[PDB]
């Protein structure tokens, strides 16, 4: 009953040494610059994450003109807030509605919109989620505590190409006149993948 | 490639376990492995299609047992040898053959600009679109041993073009030194019943997949 293939299994005992050995090699040959690599790590550890997508969502909730721009051109839309780049070059925003619930997956690997959500969590990239999301989305969402009404369509989007998807979740009731910042606080990572809903006040 | 990575529709992988408050990096070695990718892509040591297909070719058990960044580590240790950037000896020993014989392309001064810009796979010109939104199309039954982005679960199945995204590089050729052969990519919508049959389906649900023009034929 250990973790085996869910993404959270224990790595090999010697993995850190293996990693160091390769790193020393690549630095010795002059293939990589350690100082630049630290900047990449800092970028994904501290600067890029789901707080970015949350701002995008909050703005769309309060500004119908922005929402329309965002739905017409996802890349240009997220760029209005200064988000862009690697693994988000061609963005498509998926609007949830009373009729449609959107959720995305990469069945073939791990593709995910880094500029607005940061690096994916381990579960998103592992076999259980990837295998089952396209065949039994309701069963998977239920494991997250999310039960979609039987009469609501679920659209699962498989990220098999170089388009990247982000879900624009539905604004919760009870949030009249909330500032963008207060709205943003309700917007979870899960709500932008489609595996959850925004926090209800 | 009909390998273990093509997971859609598979049974037996179990519950979606999720760690509460998961950090971006769970181990320090993951930081190193992750940051290597942009560094090596910047050098032009391999492209992303080649990177994906290197992972696809790792052993099936190795793929299942290894945590995510172990997949990446596999590519660095193997694809760099196949490309002739490193030797198998260098990799095994961890010792370079002959000093700093290269200069890093990814330097501190360009990290931010490079990460903020990325590299779109969109291209200006390519094969003309054969399909329009609303068209019924069938995914061709193909079974290449090399790299492809038509999942096994879609092959032979009938769906509806719902978006034409424009022209993109074709991974099937770009991963194998055969050029970009740019063509249109469409989002295709399949019903649950069409993919999984009457018993395993729900009447409301649909699955959208992004497929290249020549993966398809008129239904
Ligand atoms: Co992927």
């Amino acid at each position: 009953h250990d973790h085996h293939h869910d993404g959270y299994q224990a790595p090999p005992e010697d993995i850190a040494l293996r990693v160091k050995a390769l790193e020393s090699l690549l630095i010795e040959k002059g293939l990589v610059d350690p100082a630049a690599m630290d900047l990449v790590v800092q970028t994904y550890e501290h600067k890029v994450g789901p707080r970015n997508g949350a701002k995008v969502v909050a703005k769309a909730w309060v500004d119908p003109a922005y929402k329309a721009r965002l739905l017409a051109d996802g890349t240009a839309g997220i760029a209005e807030l200064g988000f862009s780049g690697v693994q988000g070059e061609d963005m498509v925003i998926l609007e949830n509605t009373p009729a449609v619930h959107n959720v995305f997956v990469c069945t073939l690997c791990s593709c995910y919109p880094w500029p607005t959500l940061g690096l994916p969590p381990a579960w998103y990239k592992a076999a259980p989620y990837r295998s089952r999301m396209v065949s039994d989305p309701r069963g998977v969402l239920a494991e997250f505590g999310l039960v979609i009404p039987a009469n609501k369509e679920i659209r699962v989007w498989d990220t098999t190409a170089e388009l990247r998807y982000m879900v624009l979740p539905e604004r919760p009731a009870g949030t009249e006149a909330y500032s963008e910042e207060q709205l943003a606080e309700l917007v979870t990572r899960d709500s932008m993948i489609g595996t959850g809903l925004p926090t209800q006040p | 490639m009909n390998g273990i990575h093509d997971t859609g529709g598979a049974h037996g992988y179990g519950p979606v376990y999720r760690e509460p408050n998961e950090p971006v990096f769970r181990y320090d070695w993951e930081k190193t492995v992750m940051s290597l990718l942009p560094a090596l892509l910047a050098n032009g040591n391999f492209n992303l299609d080649e990177f994906r297909h290197s992972i696809e070719r790792m052993g099936p058990a190795h793929y299942l047992e290894g945590t995510y960044y172990e997949h990446w580590l596999h590519v660095f240790e193997n694809l760099l040898v196949e490309k002739g950037v490193l030797t198998a000896t260098e990799v095994a020993t961890g010792k370079a053959a002959s000093g700093k014989t290269a200069t890093p392309v990814l330097t501190p001064a360009i990290v931010d600009g490079l990460l903020s810009t990325g590299a779109s796979a969109a291209r200006e010109e390519g094969a003309r679109a054969r399909f329009a939104v609303g068209d019924k199309v069938r995914v061709l039954n193909k079974n290449p041993v090399g790299h492809t982005r038509m999942p096994r679960y879609t092959r032979g199945k009938v769906g509806t073009v719902v978006i034409d995204h424009g022209v993109f590089v074709t991974p099937d050729t770009a991963a194998h030194g055969k050029g970009e052969h740019p063509q249109h990519v469409y989002t295709v919508s399949f019903t649950s019943v069409e993919l999984w049959g009457q018993d395993a389906s729900s009447p409301k649900d649909t699955i959208r997949v992004d497929l290249w023009d020549d993966y398809l034929e008129p239904a």
